């Protein structure tokens, strides 16, 4: 039955023009393809697992293009926030996040990023605490994290450093994917109380009391106050060798920082491109923190970078990176999409029918996306290149066959006068 | 007055020799055939510069020698004016060998000390330096050479016989000891890898015992192959080991006051020529 | 409160500051020095000699001397516990600092009375 697909989209397009909140169009875009991405995959000819990913990705593009639009176009303004000097660090990020559209936008993104990243399941037989060979075999003078750091790793049972292992990368991809209050349970469970604890330093200093314009998420104060110094402790911490690569791995994250090799090596596009708009956030949050002395001298222990990259270059440097997958269609308008440079790849692509014939999703793909956009924002996508675009994705419609739902196209032109 | 120079160096295009001797001094020479005129003199050790070593023109005129009194130093020629511009002295013993990277990796130097230990001094944006170094061998390293690749690597030669080949890793950010190999009855003078970019991997270690083993790594996988280039010892100890760009010919100079060069036949052992 | 709360300590801080740089000077194990440092309520200078000798973890334990996190709290004190009950053998000084991230150092089981 498969070769249905284009009555799922063309279906949502009937019920859109048939009610007369356009958002749902895309909504539904990314379910359609989500479920075909499941049909492909499930049982399948290894010719089809390719598509199976072709079609995921369609629909990780779909809900992409949902969250920005809706944030971008739904703006309907606010009421500005009013800080004073006395406020917390807290607050100021928040303003921060509230005022600066560029920059909640890669908030946005890092969150898509995160919503569709990988974890491994949960290790098995996790051991009933922590460093126990160590502890049993005799030689730990200290339980703490840093004993072995003190003097010489010969200190760790191998078993002991092997299950380390096992932890931190499964903290790691838990970080990566946003799921933090698992990481805190999965520390807190495995006997991890200190790591924990590190985990806890991530929040800024909120006083509901004094921060009265959040006295109704809390109830309590929370977070640190000493953030730019936990911030360098952490990062310097990431630094120290002789911790597993994925703990140091983690710091790296928590620092507003770059993993070391031994992992980043293991990041894809959508994982390494995370990393750096991390980056790029972190340092605009503690750059927004310094303009504002809110930051004590003292706590500026070391180094880090001030300069926070643009998302055009990290974009321009992860696609070095990672050139296959950067020029993969769909990822590129995905790249357009959070450039905003959309209609513009749009109308290119339409160029390129006067190798995008050869891929089937593409020009399907692009053609929905334009009417979305046009009823989105009238006047989005050039007149002529709706036109283009229809008219060649309808010629496909009736090259399978389907010349059943052409009308509901056509709703776009008096050039539909011609069929 | 010039009665011991123990090194040598030429630049990539030839045109700037820098010999360096036991009175601590290295001299720069313009040469021209016949005619090396000296244009330089450098005063900046306190014993016997052992070593000196262009680096790739890539980056300016840049020279690392070593010397006696366990510093390495970086020197740079300046609108034809020398000048010290960094040192590098972690290592608690006499220097003795000092080597750059190919000019791929950046601007990586490889010192290689007497306190069993062989640096790689990375030069930062501020050209300041970023030392990471590795315990090399016992009771010490008589030389470290680079080698070319396309999973960087160095060979060491130690002073407790041992022949040492290392390599990069992004984990450890510490060069990780990848193959050691065994075979001189003394310490291990010099060590060459061979710039051939051919089927196999060729090296020639020098040594005290008047010894010349030869290490043909067939690729990747499979371990070196042990190779005493002729099975009977030199009339004295042997000191240096070079390979030939192009070609893959073998200089060798021992204490025998001649160089020999051999050149692997289609047997795959060694002749000489010359 | 806040207010009234820094100065005092501050204050506190004034009045006991050469014996505790003298019992400073006097430490020959660096741990110990750490938890002098938490005794001048210097949290900075305790991370950062923790990260310098090495012991990273604790240093960023550390951090969190001051804020009242509960969550740190009942934890610190869980890991007290687990040690008090079997833990062979922890460091002297490194139970102290726990003790100290406990929010009830001597009012305690694992007590700096």
């Amino acid at each position: 039955y498969q070769t249905e697909r284009f009555t799922k989209f063309s279906d949502t397009l009937k019920e859109f023009k048939i009610e007369q909140d356009p958002f749902n169009i895309i909504r539904e875009f990314r379910s359609a393809a989500g479920q075909l991405a499941l049909d492909l995959a499930n049982s399948g000819d290894e010719s089809n697992v390719i598509s199976s990913k072709d079609w995921e990705l369609e629909a990780r593009f779909w809900h992409l293009v949902e969250l920005l639009l809706v944030f971008r176009n739904a703006d309907l303004d606010l009421d500005e926030m009013e800080l004073h000097p006395y406020n917390s660090r807290g607050l100021f990020e928040k303003k921060l996040m509230q005022d600066n559209k560029q920059l909640y936008q890669i908030w946005i993104v890092m969150v898509w990023l995160k919503e569709n990243t990988y974890v491994m399941e949960r290790p098995k037989n996790v051991p009933t605490s922590k460093w126990l060979n160590s502890i049993t075999s005799g030689g730990l003078k200290s339980c703490d994290l840093d004993f072995p750091l003190r003097e010489n790793t010969n200190v760790l049972d191998v078993k002991d450093k092997e299950e380390d292992h096992i932890f931190f990368k499964y903290i790691y991809e838990l970080i990566l994917a946003g799921a933090i209050d698992e990481a805190l349970e999965e520390a807190k469970l495995s006997d991890n109380i200190s790591i924990c604890m590190i985990l806890c330093g991530i929040q800024e200093y909120l006083n509901p009391v004094i921060d009265t314009q959040i006295a109704n998420e809390f109830n309590t104060q929370q977070g640190i106050k000493k953030h730019s110094l936990w911030r360098r402790t952490v990062y310097s911490l990431s630094q120290q060798a002789g911790l597993d690569p994925y703990e140091r791995a983690i710091y790296s994250y928590l620092s507003g920082a770059i993993p070391n090799q031994e992992v980043l090596q293991y990041s894809d596009w959508e994982s390494d491109l995370h990393i750096h708009l991390n980056q790029i956030l972190q340092t605009e949050i503690e750059n927004y923190l310094l303009e504002n002395n809110q930051v004590g001298t003292d706590e500026l222990i070391l180094p880090l970078p001030s300069h926070a990259l643009t998302v055009q270059e990290v974009l321009n440097r992860v696609a070095s990176r990672h050139p296959s997958e950067s020029e993969h269609p769909i990822r590129v308008l995905m790249a357009s999409v959070i450039l905003d440079s959309l209609p513009s790849v749009i109308h290119s692509s339409v160029e390129m029918l006067l190798d995008i014939i050869d891929k089937p999703y593409l020009l399907r793909i692009v053609t929905h996306l334009a009417i979305c956009l046009d009823i989105i924002n009238p006047g989005s996508v050039e007149e002529v290149d709706k036109s283009k675009l229809i008219t060649t994705y309808i010629s496909l419609l009736k090259l399978q066959g389907l010349y059943e739902n052409i009308p509901i196209y056509a709703t776009f032109l008096n050039e539909s006068d011609c069929l | 007055h010039n009665e011991l120079i123990h090194d040598a160096v030429l630049d990539y295009y030839g045109k700037r020799l820098a010999t360096c001797s036991s009175d601590k001094t290295i001299k720069i020479f313009e040469v021209e055939g016949e005619t090396h005129k000296l244009i330089d003199t450098l005063t900046g050790h306190e014993g016997p510069v052992w070593r000196v070593d262009w680096a790739h023109p890539k980056f300016g005129t840049i020279l690392a020698s070593c010397s006696y009194d366990g510093k390495v130093l970086i020197w740079k020629e300046e609108n034809g004016r020398w000048s010290q511009i960094a040192v590098h002295a972690v290592h608690s013993a006499s220097v003795n060998s000092v080597q750059w990277a190919p000019h791929e990796y950046g601007p990586l130097l490889l010192v290689a000390s007497s306190d069993g230990k062989v640096s790689v001094v990375e030069f930062k944006e501020n050209g300041t330096t970023s030392p990471i170094i590795i315990d090399a061998h016992a009771i010490g390293v008589n030389s470290a050479s680079w080698a070319p690749a396309t999973s960087r690597k160095f060979v060491t030669g130690g002073a407790d016989n041992l022949v040492k080949i290392w390599k990069y890793n992004s984990d450890a950010q510490t060069y990780v000891l990848e193959s050691t190999l065994e075979g001189h009855s003394d310490w291990v003078r010099d060590v060459a890898w061979s710039p051939t970019v051919l089927l196999r991997s060729y090296l020639a270690s020098v040594s005290q015992d008047r010894t010349c083993i030869i290490w043909t790594q067939d690729n990747e996988q499979g371990p070196w192959k042990k190779t005493l280039l002729k099975e009977e010892k030199f009339p004295d100890v042997l000191w240096r080991a070079s390979w030939s760009l192009s070609g893959n010919v073998l200089a060798l100079s021992g204490g025998d006051n001649k160089v020999t060069l051999w050149k692997e036949n289609l047997e795959g052992k060694w002749e000489p020529a010359g | 409160k806040k207010e009234r709360h820094c100065r005092l300590t501050s204050w506190i801080v004034s009045q006991i500051g050469p014996e505790i740089e003298e019992k400073i000077r006097n430490s020959s194990n660096e741990i110990e020095q750490i938890f002098l440092y938490l005794l001048l309520n210097d949290v900075v200078r305790a991370s950062k000699l923790a990260i310098e000798s090495k012991n990273g973890h604790l240093s960023v334990l550390i951090s969190y001397l001051g804020s009242n996190d509960p969550r740190i709290r009942d934890l610190a004190e869980l890991q007290l516990q687990k040690w008090s009950t079997g833990g062979c053998s922890i460091d002297k000084n490194i139970s102290k600092i726990y003790k100290l991230l406990s929010g009830s150092p001597f009012e305690g089981l694992f007590s700096l009375k």
